[PDB]
């Protein structure tokens, strides 16, 4: 049950642009400043937005990594126990089985 | 302020009350002919605790229509009557209540059909369903210009259309035996109202 | 004595119901709780009842336990110079004060008990093995915040009975649930091995004491005489409540001198009176009454200093001991009220008001009915003061009531009278309201 | 050693809730104005706050998985080594053993 | 072959400050309450470019 390629699409194609604030100082007209701290807000929307969706992103891939994570090792566990039940049962019986049987039907 | 205090202390145990989670059945679905006495069979979900009572829909489809329970499972009889019944198992008092379908098919390779007789408004369509101890049931309509008839792949079903108003009849099952559904067409208007009758202009 | 149950084992089936009943060794009158040693599994019906219903609901195995008390009074010792303090919580009434553990009235009880889960910590072993240690905890003040209580100040003991006094402590609960107070205070739960598991900070600023909390929009405000911080929640996570300073200089005077009146916070910050939005302050006194309040509170008693929130006509009014007054009194002859809807400051006389709040007054003023004084008489039964229609200041006709040092209660904005006292003769005196 | 379940307890219950900046420009009395840019931030605020708690869920759970990570791998390889050793040694030993012992007991 | 290492040095370092509004309600004066805007735009960009780097 291979682990999942990367879902190489999980936020690494998100360009969370680093917000940066622009020049609201030089904005004499309320109605222009209104709208660069509108357009200011708007850029931290944006990033906002993007840094909740990589966030959403990052926990849908670790809830895919946890999934890759537990399963695979429950099929360790249980080829393990395959391992250990066919090839001790190997070891044991056989080495006892071929030299007894023998003693076999030969000796009297 | 507490002075003093002593403390008393019980157990209890708290079993499962599994059968309140449904019960379930290898004998899901039993088909039989008019006298035969089939044994049914039922578990509740995780094996755990509780009783059943073993019930049936019209207690005169057999001499004593069902044996009562051994333990979790129960045995069936039939005497000469048709159609399809229904025994509920219901757990002892509590509201769990499974259901098991059987046919008794008026013979060894009979028929019986689901609805006797069809009321139907001109335009509209209805369903007709069989049972059958062979799978080919044909279907066939006198008047074919005025109620079709159209099986489905099971060929035990099959959908009518009333393309036109009047009585008519249905007959089903080539299968060695032939069964009967009557079927009415009505009109998709069976009278009017006005607002006047002695008007003056 | 010994202590008896009318069973000691059962089998339920789930949904099927029972009763089980306690009877003590003498035929006296005690008190009860019923306890269950696991949460979940069953339904029951007033746990201080000697006989209780049981509704099995899930699989398992379980101890039921009563205790059985032999209760009696003990007289709390909260004196004048450390009153009781009182926040509520989910219709709960919190009591709180020094040298005393905090206390509170359930809504689905009619007596007091000691905060339920307060003075618990957890302890781990290595390798695992956990256990629970109830410590004797006491505080100075609690308050209410995010659905959590708040406890600070605290004298914190811990095993070997050396009680330390951590005055930079702040401790805070669960959330509520229905009907009820939090549950826990351990900042080591989960270890045993509901949300919002508790925590402390132990702060950085000066002296402590850490005089007082209130909350404002979602934002807790610290005091400590200098300097405050806030106080933001989290959502959850691995910091539930983050703290941040705010101001190097302002910082509460006395224990309940702030108050929340349009969103902002009244403040008397040791040198002047402050209004603050969060992050900005001003001063409402700076150049109109400074040098009259810092005197006239400066002279007797000026940690007796309260304010309280007029609503009903937009005024907030700081309390005080009058100038002239017994050095140990705390009850707060005078007021300076301030009038929030256009910025003016005035004074006034109060009754020695030890408390103050808003209230519901008695029926027989609470717009009654001629159908009540069927025992009364027109010929004033001593009962005199009651005018058809006592002017209202709120449409549900609520009242503003001061707790007297004279023996009573009284009410604070009513018809022109004044009680006056006199120390020569040990009576009240009642004379007109004098305005000047 | 399993891979200990999801701590289904780390950020999945907060409700990154996503900025969006309300409508400011028809906002033209400068004291109506600075309030609705206040509670714009005052949003930002809250959701910097939200992404911070999920960043620090988010390193917590990937310490918890690193730590179920050492534990996968090192068994795999301990279970490498018990294939390697139990399976060499009991076919080679006993084919060779019990050929030998039979075959000389008969042929002289 | 091995689970190689923590890297124990993935964003731990980076303490993200938690971002809260200054009082602008009080800035009557345009110039003051614009440069008190930028002040907090200017905390957000910061935590903005922390999130970012974490």
């Amino acid at each position: 049950m291979g682990a999942g390629g990367f879902r190489k699409n999980t936020g690494r194609n998100n360009t969370t642009l680093p917000y940066n604030v622009g020049f609201l100082n030089n904005v004499q007209d309320t109605e222009t400043y209104n709208v660069a701290v509108y357009d200011e807000l708007q850029k931290v929307s944006t990033a906002t937005n993007q840094m909740f969706q990589a966030i959403d992103e990052i926990h849908e891939e670790i809830d895919v990594r946890i999934k890759a994570l537990n399963a695979m090792n429950l099929q360790f566990d249980e080829l393990e126990n395959r391992i250990t039940t066919e090839i001790e049962t190997a070891i044991a019986d056989i080495q006892t089985q071929m030299g007894n049987l023998s003693t076999e039907d030969i000796w009297d | 302020v507490a002075t003093v205090t002593k403390k008393a202390s019980a157990s209890i145990k708290i079993y499962p009350v599994v059968s309140q989670i449904v019960p379930k059945e290898s004998t899901i679905s039993m088909n039989f002919n008019q006298t035969k006495n089939l044994e049914v069979s039922l578990l509740p979900a995780d094996a755990n605790n509780t009783n059943l009572i073993w019930e049936v829909s019209n207690s005169s489809y057999g001499s004593i229509t069902v044996d009562p329970s051994d333990s979790k499972l129960a045995t069936l009889t039939s005497f000469e009557k048709e159609g399809n019944l229904v025994v509920t198992i219901s757990t002892a008092n509590e509201s769990v209540v499974a259901q098991i379908a059987v046919n008794i098919i008026d013979g060894d390779s009979g028929i019986f059909l689901s609805q006797d007789t069809v009321t139907i408004r001109k335009g509209g369509t209805t369903t007709l369903t069989a049972v059958t101890g062979k799978t080919p049931v044909t279907w066939s309509s006198n008047n074919a210009s005025i109620v079709s008839v159209t099986p489905n792949a099971n060929s035990l079903t099959a959908v009518i259309t009333a393309n036109g108003e009047g009585n008519v009849t249905i007959t089903a099952d080539n299968g060695t035996k032939t069964a009967s559904c009557e079927i009415v067409s009505i009109p998709q208007i069976d009278s009017i109202s006005l607002s006047q009758s002695d008007v003056t202009v | 004595s010994s202590v008896t149950l009318d069973i000691v084992s059962a089998s339920l089936d789930v949904g099927e119901e029972i009763v089980i009943t306690a009877t003590a060794s003498p035929e006296g009158e005690y008190s009860y709780q019923w306890s269950v040693d696991k949460t979940g599994y069953v339904s029951t019906t007033s746990v201080t009842g000697k006989s209780i219903k049981l509704v099995a609901l899930r699989k398992g195995e379980i101890n039921v336990t009563c205790t059985v008390s032999q209760m009696t009074q003990k007289d709390y010792d909260a004196f004048d110079d450390y009153p009781w303090y009182h926040a509520v919580i989910s219709n709960c009434a919190v009591a709180t004060t020094h040298y005393e553990t905090p206390q509170v009235k359930e809504f689905e009880s009619e007596y007091f008990v000691d905060l339920p889960g307060w003075g618990e910590q957890t302890v781990v072993d290595n390798d695992g093995n956990p256990s629970v240690k109830k410590f004797n905890w006491k505080c100075e003040r609690v308050r209410s915040f995010n659905n959590r209580l708040f406890a600070l100040n605290m004298r914190e003991a811990n095993a070997s009975g050396v009680t330390t006094n951590y005055p930079l402590r702040l401790r805070w609960s669960n959330f509520a649930n229905e009907n009820k107070a939090p549950t826990l205070w351990d900042d080591f739960a989960y270890d045993r091995v509901e949300n919002g598991y508790a925590g402390y900070i132990d702060l950085a600023d000066s002296n402590g004491s850490l005089i007082d909390i209130l909350p404002l929009k979602d934002y807790l405000f610290v005091y400590t005489e200098f300097e405050t911080y806030i106080g933001s929640p989290t959502n959850n996570t691995y910091q539930p409540l983050m703290f941040k300073k705010l101001f190097n200089d302002s910082g509460i005077l006395a224990p309940e001198c702030v108050v929340e009146v349009e969103g902002s916070h009244f403040v008397v910050t040791q040198n002047d009176v402050i209004l603050h939005n969060g992050a900005t302050k001003k001063s409402i006194a700076s150049n109109r009454v400074k040098n009259m309040l810092i005197n006239e509170v400066c002279l007797v008693n000026p940690l007796a200093t309260r304010v309280h929130l007029h609503q009903d006509k937009k005024e907030v009014w700081v309390l005080y001991v009058g100038p002239g007054e017994p050095k140990e009194s705390f009850a707060c002859t005078k007021a300076a009220v301030w009038n929030y809807e256009f910025d003016t400051w005035s004074f006034r006389t109060i009754p020695y008001a030890q408390c103050i709040g808003l209230v519901d007054p008695p029926v027989l003023e609470r717009g009654p009915i001629w159908s009540d004084f069927q025992e009364i008489t027109w010929d004033d039964p001593s009962i005199k003061e009651l005018v058809w229609r006592k002017d209202a200041t709120n449409f549900r006709q609520r009242v503003t009531i001061v707790g007297s040092f004279l023996k009573g209660f009284y009410q604070v904005d009513v018809g022109a009278l004044d009680y006056f006292y006199d120390r020569l003769n040990d009576v009240v005196i009642e004379k007109p309201l004098e305005m000047r």
